[PDB]
This record gives C-alpha cells, structure tokens and sequence, in this order.
C-alpha cells in the first residue's frame, strides 16, 4: 500500500527558513507528482506547487515565487518543500499530496509555527465557584490538562489555546460539579507542558 | 478562480440527505474535485471530475454539476460524515479550493448556563488580571458576549475560545477572557458579562464587585 | 496579408500563426483557439519544444503536449513495434507489448474485465477518405489516434451494432468514443480527457504546431453530446 510520511512539527522565528520532507513508500515515485498544500489554523486549503521527481521539474503558485523551493531525491523517494523569509502568516500545517490536478494520497501534515517568542513556560491560575483552571502565557504548543490526574472527565471543557497580543498561547479548562460537594471534594487541575517541562498541578478553593 | 461554497455551516442528523454547493467565479467545465476533512486529519478525495466517485469512497457520496455550479450530495448521512467538505477546481493554475462546509450534528436549542470568574489573587501578584466568562453547554454555536466594566462597554481587550461540538450532548461551550493590567483592574468595581443566545428570553448578565 | 485563405477549408502554413487564427482554423482542424481557456498567452510557443513548461501544464493549457507527464521514451510508441501494434489492436488477443498508453492500450484486449469509463460526448472526425477505405484500415486508425490521445478510442456503435462512419458530402464523418478505463488506472491519472471537445482541442493544437503524425486526410475535429 502507498503511503506518504512527513517530517515532524517545526517552530521557527520570523525571517528563518523551514524545510519539510515527505517520504513515499509502497509506490516507486518515478511515475508520479508530489504536491505541497498548506492550511493555516482555522482556515482552508492553499496549493503551493508540485514536483515530478523523475525529471525534477517543479511548478509553484505565483504568491510563493522566490520563497518556496521544491526538490526531490529519487534514491530515497523523498520530496522537500523549503520556505524562506518566514512570517507569522506562514504558521500552518503543510501537507504533502500525490497527484498534480487531484490528490488521492496525502501525507499527515507538518505543523510549522513562525513566532519571535521564546519557549517560555505556562502559569496556572485557579478559578473558584462551576470551577475552572487557567493556563496563561506559554509557548509553544501543546498543554496536557486532566483533573484529579485524570479521574474527573465528567462535564470538562478544555478550550483551544488562543494566541495573545504578547505572542504567547493561553488555554483554559472548566468542570461543572454540584454545589454540595465543593466543601468536601478537593478538586484538582493538572497541566503538563512538555516543551518547557512544567508539570504544574493546582487546587481550587472558593 | 474563486471557489464559493454554500452553506459555510450545515446542521444535520444521521440518515438525512445533505447537499453542499460550490460556485466557481468562471466556467471550469467538469474539472472539479470534492474533499472531506476531519479535525487534525489530512483531506480525503471523494469525487474527481465533478461526478466520478474515487475508489474506496462509499456510494452515498455523489457529485453533480458543470460549468460554474456544482453539488455534493450525501444520501443517508452517517455519524462518521460529520466533518468539513471542500470543493477544488483543477482547470487552471493555481489549484484553488472553496472555503469549506462544516457539517455539525443537529440538537434541540439549549440556552447556556453562564459563570463569571474574577482574577485569582495568585495572578494579581504578577501584575496582570484575567476575567473569565464561561457559557456552558449551549446550542446553536452562535452566541454574543458583551463585557462591561463599571457600565462601560469594553472593546479590543477580550478573547473568545469555543470548544468543538461535544461528543456526548452535541453542545458548544465558550470562554470569553477580559484582559487588563492590575492597575486598570484595581481602579474599577463592577465587572459584568452579558450573554445573548437563542435559548435565552432576554440577554443574561453575570457580574461581581471587585473585593 | 492572406484574408482570402482564412477559413477556405485548405491549410496554408504561411497563414498558420496565432495572429491569423491558425489560418482561420484550417490548420487547427476547425478548432478556433485550442488554447482559448489557457490562462497564459504564450503557451503555444512552448507546446512543440519536447520539454516540460510547468506554467503551461494545466488541462486548459493542453497539458503542455504531455511533456510534463511523459518526459522520457514513454512519450512515444517504439516505431519498430508500431506496425505490429496496429495489426494486433483490438483483435481479441492480449498483446502485452502494445499494452501501454503510448501504443494504444492494445485496443483494450488486455482489459476485457475492466468496465468502460467513457469520457463525456462523441469525438467527430471528418476524414477525406470514403467510409469503405477508412474501415479497411480501422484498427490502424484507432490505434494511432489512441496512441496520440494517450487513451483508448473506439467507434461509437449504432442500434444495429454498426460503427458510426457516414459518407461525407468524398470523405467520412467518423464518430468516436473515448474509453478512459485504463487512463484512470494511474500512475498520473489526471492527464485524461474528461470529454470529446478536450481531445478535439488537443488534436487541433497538434495540427496547429505541425506535430500531428496521423497518416490520414483528417480535415476537422469536434466534440458533440
Ligand atoms: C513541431 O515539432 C516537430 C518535431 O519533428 C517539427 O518537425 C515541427 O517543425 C515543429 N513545429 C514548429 C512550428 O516548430
Ligand atoms: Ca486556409
Ligand atoms: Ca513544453
Ligand atoms: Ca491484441
């Protein structure tokens, strides 16, 4: 079975360059084209261009002219997308796809994040009674967040991390519990941030 | 070539016949593809060349249209079909896509239960104040949140976050966070969150007095 | 210059230029502008160059004469196998040496179990040969057109199961169907004609650049529903 496997997620500062790889397996990519398509967070799809590794010919979307470089290594069945002079608007999941005009086969997508902000750690602030927990000013993504080390799954809403004006992410999480229990029940919120190795566990009291 | 999809959001139930339309800015003959995409997953080709079903795609998916107007029809909508659908022209370079149709689960109208959280004393020490308003388990996704500080309507100092549709009850939850400096927070008393939603007879206000 | 020769039903290479509208369509098989939907204006200049021009590779730009899709030797059937493939096309026996898109797919003799996947419409060709003469070398005719279009071509059949070849009022009016059952059998399955007009425009573009190697007096081509 034919499969396209992409390189791991990237974190880049503005002005830097990224090079994403896509390895084809099963099929001998001699008779095919490899395409690059990106998707910004809540956005749609944008075609960047393509390559036919057999004769090394590439084509690009005009808006990516001079910034994108698409190459391939026949021996490893691998296609590459290099994007230079990176901007915050370049933060997206970059997909590798096979076919020129229509794509049946896709890669898993490589997350690239352009941000001029360092790998700072989160800070947890408790919300007292419904009871919440706040995870403020961290970079990059992601953040684990389970209550009573996982026990309290019931009525838990973990909000996606919105970017702040500072350039730092902020996730929140809330649970809905009964008014009688509060006084007895020692409800805890636990958050793991692995890029900065923060394993903060916090307790909520009204 | 600009691709316009309609509707942008669609609510349906299992078994329903669903139709998604795609409008191309110029004629593209029959050079149109349809894709399905689920969150955190790559798109999946469903239909190529307007009406040709891709191998391995269930027969409940059918495409039609030519020129500028195209239709994706899902006959007995299954649970696994709740996703985002995209059309794509392949007639001219650059290949362009429609802005997507999100297909969400229908549920009865449910008013949100509203909660307001003052900034914690722990946060206040750092010199920053985050005021959180929670709209819990509501349907439909459309909701309006208005912040007032001592009866003054706030602007540009709040951020909203919405959860994905709940797997158990098909509702949405939303958080609105008002961000102020500790300096601005301490010079005001009344912090209020006003919520407007379909399930509420009148907008609901949750507030507190600082200290 | 030569306004008296534009649309005179006779190709004049002195007037065969985009300015003179490919001699009023006479040199482009009655196709007005084969590149009429092509987004880049100077693509015809790059159509004949035996090299990939990615900006001219879209279906609207007639796949840059397949030079992006079939870059190497696979661009043509081997001439030493060309008579054999014409003699053995659609003879009801699988000939693997002719079972490639560039050789005419052996007239589908190797793919009897793959269902037909016809393009939209009928490809109509006026050939200045009487119906009897034309059908006396019909396998050669279809094999060569199949090899050019890189897909399978067959005569459209009527209610009585007869080939739709009619006398032209002198010549013939030949009705063909395009079976893409093996075109879509990958590898790059997007370089397939979705309809008869697409194929007619591509043939017109080859006649316009003098790169159509078809040993028949082919006057015009069009797509019809
Ligand atoms: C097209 O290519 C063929 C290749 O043999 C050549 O003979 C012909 O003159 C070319 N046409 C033009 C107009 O360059
Ligand atoms: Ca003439
Ligand atoms: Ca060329
Ligand atoms: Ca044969």
């Amino acid at each position: 079975q034919v499969q396209l496997v992409q390189s791991g997620a990237e974190v880049k500062k503005p002005g830097s360059s990224v090079k994403v790889s896509c390895k084809a397996s099963g099929g001998t990519f001699s008779s095919y084209t490899i395409s690059w398509v990106r998707q910004a967070p809540g956005q749609g799809l944008e075609w960047m261009g393509w390559i036919k590794p057999r004769w090394g010919a590439a084509h690009y979307a005009q808006k990516f002219q001079g910034r994108v470089t698409i190459t391939a290594d026949e021996s490893t069945s691998t296609a590459y997308m290099e994007l230079s002079s990176l901007r915050s608007e370049d933060t997206a999941v970059y997909y590798c796809a096979r076919g020129s005009f229509w794509f049946g086969y896709w890669g898993q997508g490589t997350l690239v994040t352009v941000s001029s902000a360092s790998t700072k750690g989160p800070s947890v602030f408790p919300l007292a009674p419904a009871l919440g927990c706040l995870v403020k000013d961290y970079f990059p993504e992601p953040v684990t967040v389970s209550w009573n080390s996982g026990a309290l799954t019931s009525g838990v809403h973990t909000f996606p991390a919105v970017l702040q004006s500072s350039g730092l992410y902020s996730l929140s999480s809330v649970v809905t519990v009964p008014s009688s229990s509060l006084g007895t029940q020692t409800y805890i919120c636990n958050v793991n941030h692995k890029p900065s190795n923060t394993k903060v566990d916090k307790r909520v009291e009204p | 070539i600009q691709m316009t999809q309609s509707p942008s959001s669609l609510s349906a139930s299992v078994g329903d016949r669903v139709t998604i339309t795609c409008r191309a800015s110029q004629g593209i003959n029959n050079y149109l593809n349809w894709y399905q995409q689920k969150p955190g997953k790559a798109p999946k080709l469903l239909i190529y060349d307007a009406s040709k079903l891709q191998s391995g795609v269930p027969s409940r998916f059918s495409g039609s249209g030519s020129g500028t107007d195209f239709t994706l029809t899902i006959s007995s909508l299954q649970p696994e079909d709740f996703a985002t659908y995209y059309c794509q022209q392949y007639l001219q370079y650059p290949m362009t896509f429609g802005q997507g149709t999100k297909v969400e689960i229908k549920r009865t109208v449910a008013a949100p239960s509203v909660f307001i959280f003052p900034p914690s004393d722990e946060q206040l020490k750092s010199g920053t104040a985050s005021v959180v308003c929670l709209l819990n388990n509501f349907y439909p996704r459309e909701a309006k949140v208005q912040w007032k500080v001592d009866n003054a309507l706030q602007s540009g100092n709040s951020q909203e976050s919405v959860t994905e549709q709940d797997s158990k009850d098909s509702t949405y939850s939303l958080s609105s966070t008002l961000t102020l400096s500790k300096a601005d927070y301490e010079k005001h008393k009344v912090y209020a969150c006003e919520v407007t939603h379909q399930g509420l007879s009148s907008p609901v206000t949750k507030s507190f007095n600082r200290g | 210059a030569c306004q008296a020769k534009r649309g005179d039903q006779r190709c004049d290479r002195e007037c065969n230029s985009p300015g003179c509208g490919w001699d009023g369509g006479d040199c482009s098989l009655s196709v007005g502008d084969p590149w009429r939907q092509c987004e880049a204006l100077q693509c015809w200049r790059l159509f004949n160059n035996s090299r990939c021009d990615p900006a001219c590779s879209s279906p609207a730009c007639l796949y840059d004469n397949f030079d992006c899709h079939a870059g190497g030797r696979e661009r043509t059937c081997n001439p030493v196998y060309e008579k054999y493939c014409a003699d053995h096309f659609a003879d009801g026996r699988c000939d693997q040496g002719c079972n490639t898109e560039e050789c005419g797919w052996d007239g589908l003799d190797c793919a009897s179990e793959v269902p037909a996947l016809l393009a939209r419409g009928v490809l109509v060709l006026t050939v200045l040969l009487p119906p009897e003469e034309l059908l006396r070398s019909s396998a050669d005719f279809l094999q060569r057109l199949s090899a050019i279009l890189r897909t399978s071509l067959r005569f459209r059949l009527d209610a009585h199961g007869q080939a739709m070849v009619f006398p032209y009022h002198i010549g013939s009016v030949v009705m063909l169907e395009i079976d893409n059952r093996l075109c879509l059998q990958s590898p790059e399955n997007d370089h397939c004609f979705p309809d008869a007009q697409s194929a007619a425009d591509y043939l017109g573009a080859l006649s316009a650049v003098e790169r159509l190697d078809f040993p028949y007096p082919l006057r015009d081509v069009r797509g019809e529903p």
